[PDB]
């Protein structure tokens, strides 16, 4: 189990760490996170009290490093940083634990919620998609847009997904238009997933680390990538077995962990129409699609 | 983005443009089998590909044989009709290749669009006008060397005949649509209009009868008439 120390809170401020969050007051004695679960990466996000616009975040793992959480009043915000000083960071740890000035990340022994929507999600990929090789972490708020975004201005604050356009020359073989736009099963399985991410299990990791963007930060354009990488899947007459099973398993959970209050702008109503009933594998996701109608039906 | 009436004499300005009509592509008789079922027959079709500046037509015939074993053929029709469009581009030197394309129905954007991946700088457009064009298979030569084609066939026409000496583009495509339009309102009588006087003829090399400026206006105002009747009869107003 590790820690997030934080130096303090002068602003008020919502703090979320994955699925969780808790009102911290203007300089209320907080001080920092306890008994993360090793293992999994990590989401500790903030909401100023004062402007509910802009949601931001870090993305982490403590294997690969102390991290903590300082408020810089410069820049206004709250800033992970790394401490390589690991004497000086048990040191704070210990202090901050005896005073009890930490929350615990409340894990319920029952629940995979957060192991099911990061199963394939890892640091090293994070960090390809968010470019900054100076920290351990990423940043991500709610403003920042996708590199294919760009095409359709400042390359450094760039979420780095990869590229998925269904009316593109890497999508459409030439002599194949009208069967590859109609079978995207070439561009998912040898473009995509041989070519560009190698496994399925470094797409399904882009496609849930999207999803977790648009969740915890309202991203648009992660909503987008979301959507795009199940409509490629769903689109495709030849899949792996594997993969649709998988699949089902990731999409309820990310739509069991949805807000309710957010199916609006959070759920493309033509992509879930079309993959829940029109594409070739409107039949291999019975999850998704009884949690879907269960809790969503107005958008079908 | 869309052709409406609103932009509606760009199609007169000097950007090469085509609009791409796929009504007539895929073309069945229904029939009874013997058993009692439904059978469909497909009859030999075309692709409207028109230059509405010039009135070069660009027809391209699309024989039976091409549905031959052939699945969710209304489907099929609109990537077979893309894929013709794009070869008629490919096919034309570069000073020829249109700035737009102009589809009369919205289905045929995405088979388009798809087979045009290689002319990125050719724009895909539909329209919100109602166009008449289904009805070119009412012109008697063009229904003809469609239905006599034994194999695909490309073949090249001017619809306006030799009207562009003397009015202009505007005008003859407003003609061309009047006529046309009248002949899909009520064929027999837009086809008698044009035919009732023998002493007209139509050039070999022409579509339409070699009407004086004047008997076009009788010709033009007749059609009008004809086109407001059918509306009083089809709505009783």
């Amino acid at each position: 189990m590790n820690t997030v120390p934080f130096t303090s809170a002068p602003i008020e401020v919502t703090i979320g760490i994955d699925q969780y969050s808790f009102n911290v007051k203007e300089n209320q004695p907080f001080h920092g996170i306890k008994d993360i679960p090793i293992g999994h990466v990590h989401v500790i996000h903030f909401q100023h009290a004062d402007n509910s616009s802009m949601r931001y975040g870090y993305w982490f793992d403590c294997r690969m490093g102390n991290f903590y959480i300082q408020y810089d009043p410069k820049d206004g915000l709250y800033k992970m940083m790394e401490e390589r000083d690991g004497a000086k960071f048990e040191n704070i740890v210990h202090n901050f634990k005896e005073r009890q000035m930490m929350v615990s990340y409340p894990k319920i022994d029952e629940d995979d919620t957060w192991y099911n929507l990061t199963e394939f999600v890892q640091m090293d990929k994070i960090r390809k998609i968010v470019r900054k090789d100076e920290n351990q972490f990423s940043y991500v708020d709610s403003s920042m847009t996708t590199v294919q975004e760009n095409e359709l201005s400042d390359p450094a604050h760039s979420l780095n997904y990869t590229v998925i356009n269904f009316k593109s020359r890497e999508a459409i073989r030439p002599g194949h238009e009208m069967e590859d736009f109609l079978d995207k099963s070439y561009y998912l399985n040898t473009v995509m997933l041989q070519g560009i991410f190698k496994n399925s299990s470094n797409y399904f990791g882009e496609l849930q680390f999207a999803f977790l963007n648009a969740m915890f930060f309202g991203n648009y354009g992660s909503s987008l990538q979301w959507h795009a990488m199940i409509e490629l899947i769903c689109s495709s007459a030849t899949v792996p077995k594997h993969m649709l099973d998988k699949l089902d398993e990731i999409l309820y959970y990310q739509i069991k962990t949805l807000p309710e209050q957010y199916s609006d702008i959070l759920l493309n109503e033509r992509v879930w129409n079309i993959c829940l009933y029109s594409s070739f594998q409107k039949n291999s996701l019975h999850n998704t699609e009884k949690i879907m109608e269960n809790k969503y039906p107005e958008l079908l | 983005g869309a052709m409406n009436s609103s932009n509606y004499a760009e199609l007169f300005n000097n950007d090469i443009k085509l609009f791409v009509d796929d009504t007539n592509v895929y073309r069945v008789t229904v029939h009874k089998t013997f058993e009692g079922n439904v059978a469909t027959k497909a009859i030999n079709g075309c692709i409207f590909t028109l230059n509405p500046k010039t009135g070069h037509l660009f027809l391209k015939i699309i024989h039976t044989s091409v549905w031959a074993g052939q699945k969710r053929l209304s489907q099929l029709a609109k990537w077979k009709t893309a894929e013709e469009v794009s070869a008629l581009v490919r096919s034309l030197p570069k000073e020829e290749q249109p700035k737009q394309i102009i589809v009369t129905r919205k289905a045929m954007l995405d088979p388009l669009e798809v087979h045009m991946l290689d002319f990125p700088n050719i724009a895909i457009r539909p329209t919100e006008l109602r166009l008449p064009f289904s009805a070119a298979m009412s012109i008697d030569k063009l229904s003809d060397v469609v239905m006599k084609a034994t194999e695909p066939q490309m073949v090249l026409f001017n619809i306006y005949d030799d009207w562009l000496d003397r009015i202009s583009s505007y005008t003859a495509f407003s003609r061309l649509t009047l006529l046309l339009r009248a002949l899909k309102t009520n064929e027999e009588s837009a086809k008698m209009i044009l035919l009732s006087d023998p002493t007209i003829t139509i050039k070999s090399y022409h579509l339409w009868p070699s009407f004086t400026d004047e008997q076009w206006i009788t010709i033009e105002s007749q059609m009008r008439d004809l086109i407001l009747t059918e509306y009083g009869r089809k709505y009783n107003v």
